[PDB]
């Protein structure tokens, strides 16, 4: 079939009508970024000739290749630890909760650690580690993923407890009910609007946890990022091997049989073979992994600054740390990857009503301070854009500029004076 | 067949027609003595960077 | 170590920040060589309740370096002289 | 160890030059390195295929270091990218985006020229000096909830204050610092003092 974008959506525009959102949803999205690759490192001279002695002497007429293979796979390898470095250790203080858990109805038990695993993960982390499944050696990573996990721990505990603060400097506590307030503050909705809906807040805020945890339970594509990183470097690593087994031109792809059925004249020549073949396929995995590695650094420095600007404080940059009006975030170590839970604002249960840029009265004209003005049919009120909150439209939040005769669309009202 | 390895017990048993054994990677793991039927896994000797 | 065994380097229970890294959490220093596991931080508890807050009552003027490297050096290679000269 | 970014790019460029140079004492498999000397003891029937030897082993070896200075080249195309995006932010500019331009709140920033580099001075604002207050979210006020404007209502102990978030500045909770909103029915931790009226 011919495949359809979306459905429509005509947008009931005119130019006196404004939608105003009476409800929200606390939602919350997962984005998973991976970090690091298994560091591999390639004895090139057992790779290319093993145990032979004639082998590795053909194989020093070529020179320093195999020195710059190795360099490059360790250069590879130490940038791993690196982006792990970058991405993880942004705190030098490592915070934790303390033992009651009284956050005005706020349930982190999913995200945080729990006291009852052996390797200190939190339920959602311990699920992301069960989703994930020659002179060839693995060298195995700086940090170990108790540690990274107690670098996600840190981190839960400081955003939890002390807000954005404890990224800009100092860790400074605050209740949760009041850095969430600060956050409804910094998408542009009133505090009083968070402290009157608090429980409601708090139970959406469990269910979309629940509901993040039952979706990654539930889903077995939603790991694919790191899977697929897996993936290319297994595939990678054993398309390396197999092409051992190939004799590239020679009469046989094994150095005993040919040392053992020829003469050195002629078995130089079939070694030779051998070697050019097997030094070619080294370096064709070597530019390949170089790339991958580039490709890795990207994410992993991606993963830095959504670590930097959606973890450590509130960021007014849209769709950068999830759909929606962004929150908070909290950061889950995952198999050579970061999952940020993005909790978001998401405006809902939006109403019609008409609108006006300015009020006249007493010959003067009249904007909002922070609002807008709506109207329900017979009465102006003003009220906030992201949540309707109608109030008598008084001096304190009207602002005076000018008359009515410059401004195209002012209605009359009156203006209560307190 | 000729290498350079560490010739230890294998629990796996073979058919008696198979002769040598191979992994995924295409590499003999596990192999059959001629002289008595028995069945010997070749670990690499350990190698390692210095 | 899970990297491997080391030897000529004394293990000691303390921790320290990573000097040289072995791997596995295991770091090096000089001190004679040392190898230990690697603290992450100093461990901070935040006296959290739900009625107090922490307010500054002065501030730093923090002033540091941020070095990023923006060109290398414009190298060209006569393709036949280097192969032929 | 302070400008490692910049030597280690300069050291890395000068490696490979070096190993590119080091290439030709290699012979390949032939039986000189030197071209002159091949071309000088054999006919071309097969100083033909000497030259061919060298010929394929150092055009291997122009390829791989061509290889290698494209990847570097998307690096450092990278943080230079990087380096502009944080010369329009942070010194043109005053950023918002956390740990962007240094350690705590930004301030401003200073460009630096560097060999083959930029240095940024990032000058930021750090909170030090903290105090413990006793904090509540609203003040109830002749059954009114009253709430900051820009500030936090915290109390050293028998008085209430209303101050900035980031610099401890008490000030008397009027109404001109404060909106109201509801009653103190469905506010959690609503607390009773009085609101001021100029
Ligand atoms: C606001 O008013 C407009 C117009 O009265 C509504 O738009 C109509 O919605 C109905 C139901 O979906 C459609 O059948 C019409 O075609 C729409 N008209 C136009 C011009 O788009 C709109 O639904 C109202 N908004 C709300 C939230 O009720
Ligand atoms: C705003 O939305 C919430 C849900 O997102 C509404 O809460 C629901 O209210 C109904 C009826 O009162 C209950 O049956 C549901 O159980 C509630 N859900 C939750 C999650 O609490 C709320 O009523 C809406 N408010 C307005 C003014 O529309
Ligand atoms: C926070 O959430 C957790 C899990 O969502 C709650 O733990 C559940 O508690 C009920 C009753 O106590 C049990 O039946 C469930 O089996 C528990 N679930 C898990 C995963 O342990 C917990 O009660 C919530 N509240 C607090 C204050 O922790
Ligand atoms: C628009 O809103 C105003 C105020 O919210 C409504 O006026 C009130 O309507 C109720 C319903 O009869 C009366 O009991 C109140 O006395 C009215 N208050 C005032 C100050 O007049 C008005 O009815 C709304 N209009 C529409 C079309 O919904
Ligand atoms: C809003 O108020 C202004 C002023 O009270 C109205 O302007 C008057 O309009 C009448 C007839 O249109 C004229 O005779 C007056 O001279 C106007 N006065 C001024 C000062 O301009 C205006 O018509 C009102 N608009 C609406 C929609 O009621
Ligand atoms: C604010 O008060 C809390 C508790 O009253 C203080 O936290 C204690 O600090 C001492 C001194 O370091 C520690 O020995 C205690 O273990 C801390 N208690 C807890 C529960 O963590 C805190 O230091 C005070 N803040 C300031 C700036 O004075
Ligand atoms: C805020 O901190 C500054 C230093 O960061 C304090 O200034 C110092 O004050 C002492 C005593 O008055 C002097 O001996 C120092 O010479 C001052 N240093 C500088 C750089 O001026 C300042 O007093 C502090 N203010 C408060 C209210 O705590
Ligand atoms: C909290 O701050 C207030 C205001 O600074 C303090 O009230 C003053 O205290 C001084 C010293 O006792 C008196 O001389 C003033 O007359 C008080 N002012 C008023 C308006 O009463 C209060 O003492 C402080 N409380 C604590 C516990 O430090
Ligand atoms: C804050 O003030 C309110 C009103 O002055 C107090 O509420 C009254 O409490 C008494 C005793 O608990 C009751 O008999 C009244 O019926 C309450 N009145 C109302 C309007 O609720 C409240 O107790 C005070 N709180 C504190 C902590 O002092
Ligand atoms: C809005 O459009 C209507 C016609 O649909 C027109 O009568 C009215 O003057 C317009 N108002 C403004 C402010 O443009
Ligand atoms: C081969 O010789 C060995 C010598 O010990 C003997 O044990 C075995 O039975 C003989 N036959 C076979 C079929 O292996
Ligand atoms: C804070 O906790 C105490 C118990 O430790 C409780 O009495 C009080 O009501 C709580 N206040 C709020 C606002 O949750």
């Amino acid at each position: 079939y011919t495949m359809s974008l979306g459905a429509e959506n005509s947008v009931a525009y005119s130019n006196n009508s404004i939608a105003i959102p009476t409800n929200f949803t606390i939602s919350v999205t997962t984005e998973i970024l991976p970090v690091s690759m298994t560091k591999t490192s390639v004895d090139c001279t057992m790779y290319i000739c093993g145990d032979s002695t004639e082998c590795s002497n053909l194989l020093l007429q070529y020179g320093s290749f195999c020195t710059q293979l190795n360099r490059a796979l360790t250069g590879i390898a130490v940038e791993q630890d690196k982006n792990t470095q970058e991405v993880f250790a942004q705190v030098k203080q490592i915070y934790k909760t303390p033992p009651i858990k009284d956050f005005g109805g706020f349930n982190f038990s999913q995200i945080l650690p729990d006291p009852s695993k052996p390797s200190k993960r939190s339920p959602i982390e311990d699920l992301l580690f069960n989703k994930v499944t020659n002179g060839l050696t693995v060298l195995p990573p700086l940090l170990t993923d108790e540690m990274i996990a107690q670098y996600t721990s840190a981190l839960l505990a400081g955003t939890i407890t002390s807000g954005w603060t404890f990224g800009a400097g100092p860790a400074l506590q605050i209740p949760f009910p009041m850095q969430m307030a600060y956050r409804f503050n910094g998408i542009g909705v009133t505090q009083n609007v968070l402290y009157e809906n608090q429980k409601l807040i708090a139970n959406q805020f469990n269910s979309a946890i629940g509901k993040i945890q039952d979706s990654l339970s539930s889903t077995p594509s939603a790991l694919g990022k790191l899977q697929d990183v897996v993936n290319q470097n297994a595939q990678a690593l054993n398309t390396l091997v197999k092409q051992l087994s190939s004799n590239f031109g020679a009469i046989s792809s094994v150095l005993n049989d040919i040392l053992s059925r020829l003469d050195p004249p002629e078995a130089e020549v079939q070694i030779d073979r051998l070697i050019t073949g097997r030094l070619q396929s080294l370096q064709t995995y070597v530019t390949q992994q170089l790339i991958r590695a580039a490709e890795i650094r990207a994410s992993a420095n991606l993963a830095a600054t959504k670590m930097s600007e959606c973890v450590l404080g509130q960021s007014k940059r849209v769709d950068f740390c999830g759909k929606g009006y962004h929150l908070m975030s909290f950061p889950q170590s995952a198999p050579h990857g970061v999952v940020f839970l993005h909790v978001t604002y998401v405006p809902a249960q939006e109403k019609n009503f008409t609108t006006a840029p300015a009020i006249c009265h007493d010959g003067k004209a009249h904007f909002p301070r922070e609002g807008v003005f709506v109207s329900n049919g017979t009465h102006w009120f003003v009220t906030q854009r992201n949540f309707y909150e109608p109030q008598i439209i008084t001096t304190d939040n009207t602002f005076v500029s000018g008359n009515c005769d410059v401004v195209i669309g002012i209605v009359n009202n009156t203006v209560y004076d307190p | 067949l000729t290498g350079t390895g560490v010739l230890t017990e294998s629990n796996k048993k073979f058919l008696p027609f198979q002769q040598f054994g191979r992994d995924i990677a295409d590499t003999t793991d596990a192999v059959r003595d001629p002289q008595t039927l028995e069945i010997l896994d070749i670990t690499p000797c350990s190698f390692g960077g210095v | 170590t899970r990297a491997g065994c080391l030897i000529g380097a004394e293990h000691v229970n303390n921790s320290y920040e990573c000097d040289i890294p072995i791997g596995a959490g295991i770091c090096a220093s000089y001190q004679s060589i040392i190898a230990y596991t690697m603290s992450l931080g100093a461990e901070n508890s935040v006296a959290y309740s739900n009625n107090s807050i922490a307010i500054p009552t002065n501030f730093t003027i923090s002033v540091t370096t941020e070095i990023l490297p923006v060109s290398m050096t414009k190298t060209s290679v006569d393709c036949t002289m280097y192969i032929c000269g």
